[PDB]
């Protein structure tokens, strides 16, 4: 915090998009703003410095401005390669340190429903007195699903562990959810189901012991 | 053209300390400030402090004051960050970054590649088969290992098509688990054999696992 | 130093300047303040890092050499081995002494120079709107608010805007 | 040179006894000698003129280490070597060293008032070693391979850390 | 450089000054022009030729010395011959490196100094009739035709002739 | 010199200044006079005595050495003894030559600097009440009697007392 940004912005290729940055007197008010661009799993890149100055290697479609205790990054003519996280930053004279905004995820704007695969516990694992239900979710967009586990027709409220969504090579997303049960609990019921809801619509799969 | 090259991934137990290095190659960075900035999983950038070693300045974020020590060796062109009393709140990627000049106000324009710090004892995975129309889906479950990463290949690297190795889940135990699933013609079920090869360097574990219908 | 700024017309340094090596303090109608000058600070730092990196570059690598300690008296050949080494050490010790003396004299002079260059540059921006008070301070003969001070500090001050006001104050 | 790599060669020593040893140099429970040297003595009642050659047909330099025994008494000299005075001459095509042993006592060391003096000879590719002796030769068993490079030696009592 | 003129308050050199090292450009009622300053140019040239002639003076003459290449391994005496020569070469190589570093630092500083001395001399001639604009230029506050400019360039400018006119323009 | 004062904007030295190294000459309504400046004079003297005392400090003490003259031809060992000594003498002769060249360049520059620092300090005291005539002299634009001159020389001159009078004379 200290600097406040919208968590998300979106646009179509060629559209103009803006990202705001709210600060206070002790930072943006009295100090210069820098902006950084970051692609997943890679280091940030300096995009704008001194409020509106642009490094020579940064395309001129990127521009920045500062008014009062606020700042704005504008991307004219949005390109697909601009999908990334964007951070504003400034020195803060009260904390005597550098501060950053929380980051804005920019999405370049089709929906895609999740493919689901559900594997039942392997026989080998049962012999080792454990049981794991593996729910594999792939090829969805936008990259946000929620996962519900069904025991019989009842909601499970234990042993559910689900990953964050991750971007695939095809710019769609993948996730996975794991259900951990005793071999007895796997025997104790006739049906287990992984329920994946994505933009209201729910995809479901089921395995039986 | 200077590059900043950081030391490799670290796996640490609670209460321990970690010291990450940042080497300036292709030229010195001694006449500039270098900052350390961390990024917790799914979170934003967070300044830890910086150093400008000829100028003679070391600065710290108030929120890390007393727990972090930042230093530099001007003769090896290397900067360091040591963070003490580690907890799971310190699990993050740590970056070094060079400012446009000798102090911390200027934009950070040269960045290191990052160093992942994970705050478990080293443990190799237990591997289980995931048994299977047109096409079929079969795979391997790679269970309870630490730390990342694991590499998974199919048929000794001979089968690359249709392979999808999912990012690991991090359990509350502190161990990871992942799955690798390959999509394959179901006709080619009672002919071609499918074996996943799981390599976990940190524990020197190497397992082959046959997956049958 | 050669330029007479540091420990000269600038009477002393500022312990309160903790974010730069060189800078500005001002008083105007909006109060007082201080700001580091980044360009002068970085010019000095870059020169000092330059000379440090030249000095600490490349130790020599040597492997099999001659013996330098002896457990028996031997006379002529040992006399020569010891003399060759003593001669070498005295020459390198002299090089080391001279190198730091010359470097240090020059570091003091280059930092004095950077102070003087900033002072001269500031004077040149102000043109006829200010006078050198002789102690590293300029008396500015017009109203000069925080944004005006910042225009001087960032090198965009427009002397013509204020010239009529200043001349009236200086000369009449 | 930075190595003690040693290559045994099949010297032939006709008419002498090989592998002499001493209780001054035990190897395990019994009398012994330096592993790289070969103490030759009389066989029966004679010690002939040894005259042997070893060509260097390799493409590196060979280092030969050899010696000369100095007995403490004439009785020792004749018991071992028959001749009243020995001689060792080792040469290459452009170098030669001749050593005449000198009989007499030195200070008692590990039971012995006699001594061995050690010499060395380097033989280049295409050159050849000749060893000619009528007594007192401490023979080489082969050669050390010479190398060039960055190796050296240092006297220190400092421990060696990882 | 130490004086802060060249690559300093003088922002850059003039590729169009092709007949001198230092000089003047002017604008007045008769147009613009450029002229080399001969005295400053010759002072720098004479100092540089002076140091060059000291450096390239008198090579040593040596005749029979020691051998420096060897066709056979010999040990102790050859070791010493080679060490004596290697030691000598390393000392002369150090002298050569240091000599050009010191000379070159000084050549840069003496040329910067000559620029600064000309600027100061010009300022002193102009007295109260001009102001330093801070970029190596003087604003002259009176009509100053080609002959007047030449009087400054040749060191015979009479400030009193123009003082009333200039002060009226500067201060009123 | 680097600062351009001595043998520069100061056209020559004063043979008649016999009680100091640097000083002042004045003309006012009470006549003319001269006075040494004690602080500048002592600063130069103290620096020069400092470098002299560093140079003449601590000769080495040596006792039994090697022979350096020989009454018979001997070849290799004598060749080496003579070469070691000749080598040593040539290195020390080089050190001696370089040491005085560097010291002397620096003594000339530090004395030039002290002249320039005094001039700048004097200018700074005078503020807007005087102008630099360009030849190391200030024109003071107010009545300035012997006690006023002495106030400048002793560093207690109060520019505000005279400012109205001076500005009226300079600019109107």
């Amino acid at each position: 915090s200290a600097l406040t940004q919208p968590p998300a912005v979106s646009g179509t290729p060629g559209q103009r998009v803006t990202i705001s940055c709210s600060g206070s007197d002790s930072n943006i008010g009295r100090r210069s703003v820098n902006w950084y661009q970051q692609f997943p799993g890679t280091a940030p890149k300096l995009l704008i410095y001194s409020n509106d100055q642009r490094p020579s290697v940064v395309p001129d479609r990127f521009s920045g401005s500062k008014s009062g205790t606020s700042a704005s990054l504008a991307i004219s003519g949005l390109q697909s390669e601009d999908e990334a996280e964007y951070y504003c930053a400034a020195w803060d004279d009260s904390l005597k340190g550098a501060v950053f905004g929380g980051g804005t995820q920019l999405t370049v704007l089709p929906k895609a429903a999740p493919s689901v695969t559900l594997f039942p516990p392997s026989s080998e694992e049962l012999q080792a007195n454990k049981a794991t239900l593996v729910c594999l979710i792939s090829d969805f967009y936008p990259g946000a699903v929620t996962v519900a586990w069904k025991a019989d027709s009842s909601p499970v409220k234990a042993g559910v562990e689900t990953t964050t969504p991750s971007k695939q090579s095809n710019n769609k997303y993948a996730a996975s959810s794991y259900l951990s049960l005793t071999p007895e609990q796997w025997k104790s019921h006739r049906s287990y189901s992984c329920q994946v809801t994505h933009e209201g619509s729910t995809v479901e799969k089921t395995v039986a012991p | 053209q200077v590059q900043l090259v950081q030391s490799g991934a670290e796996v640490k137990k609670p209460g321990s300390s970690v010291k990450v290095s940042c080497k300036s190659s292709g030229g010195t960075s001694n006449n500039y400030a270098i900052s350390w900035v961390r990024q917790a999983p799914g979170q934003g950038l967070d300044w830890m402090g910086g150093i400008s070693p000829i100028f003679g300045s070391t600065a710290y974020a108030q929120k890390f004051q007393g727990r972090v020590t930042i230093s530099a060796d001007i003769f090896s062109n290397t900067a360091y960050m040591e963070l003490n009393s580690l907890t799971s709140e310190d699990t993050a990627v740590y970056f070094c970054a060079r400012h446009g000049n000798y102090y911390y106000y200027s934009g950070m324009d040269v960045w290191g590649q990052g160093t992942t710090v994970t705050v478990a004892s080293t443990k190799g995975p237990s591997v289980f088969p995931l048994a299977p129309g047109g096409t079929a889906a079969l795979g391997c479950l790679v269970k309870d290992y630490f730390p990342e990463p694991v590499t998974v290949s199919w048929n000794s690297g001979a089968l690359t098509s249709g392979v999808h190795t999912f990012p690991a889940v991090l359990q509350s135990s502190g161990l990871y688990s992942l799955s690798s699933v390959v999509t394959v013609p179901s006709s080619s079920l009672g002919t071609q054999t499918y074996i996943c090869n799981v390599n976990h360097k940190p524990s020197n574990t190497k397992v082959d696992k046959r997956v049958e219908p | 130093g050669l330029f007479g700024a540091i420990a000269g017309f600038i009477e002393n340094g500022w312990e309160g300047m903790i974010d730069g090596w060189y800078g500005f303090r001002h008083q105007n109608s909006e109060g007082t303040g201080q700001a580091a000058d980044l360009k002068s600070t970085q010019a000095a730092i870059d020169q000092i890092n330059g000379k440090l990196n030249r000095v600490i570059e490349k130790t020599n690598e040597k492997f099999h050499q001659i013996e330098k300690e002896f457990s028996e008296v031997e006379g002529r050949i040992q006399d020569l081995e010891k003399y060759v080494e003593d001669t070498k050490i005295d020459l390198w010790s002299y090089n080391a002494e001279l190198l730091v003396a010359l470097e240090n004299q020059h570091t003091i002079d280059l930092t004095d120079s950077e102070m003087n260059k900033l002072f001269e540059k500031t004077g040149r921006q102000l043109r006829e709107n200010a006078e050198d008070m002789g102690n590293g301070c300029f008396k500015i003969y017009h109203k000069c608010d925080n944004a005006c001070i910042e225009s001087i500090r960032n090198g965009t001050y427009d002397h013509d805007v204020y010239r009529d006001e200043a001349l009236n104050n200086r000369f009449q | 040179s930075g190595t003690l790599e040693f290559i045994t060669e099949g010297f032939t020593w006709t008419g002498v006894t090989q592998n002499g040893g001493s209780n001054a140099c035990k190897r395990g429970p019994g009398s012994g000698f330096f592993s790289r040297l070969n103490w030759l003595t009389k066989s029966g009642s004679t010690y002939p003129v040894l005259n042997v050659t070893m060509p260097n047909n390799d493409n590196f330099d060979k280092l030969y280490i050899w010696g000369v025994h100095h007995p403490s008494t004439n009785q020792e000299q004749t018991s071992l070597y028959v001749q009243a005075s020995g001689r060792v001459t080792v040469s290459t095509r452009r170098s030669q060293q001749t050593i005449i042993p000198n009989i007499g006592s030195r200070p008692w060391v590990r039971g012995l008032s006699s001594r061995i003096s050690i010499y060395w000879t380097i033989v280049k590719p295409g050159d050849v070693l000749v060893i000619n002796s009528n007594g007192n030769l401490i023979a080489p068993r082969g050669y050390f391979k010479m190398r060039t490079g960055k190796s050296s030696i240092m006297r220190s009592d400092a421990p060696i850390d990882t």
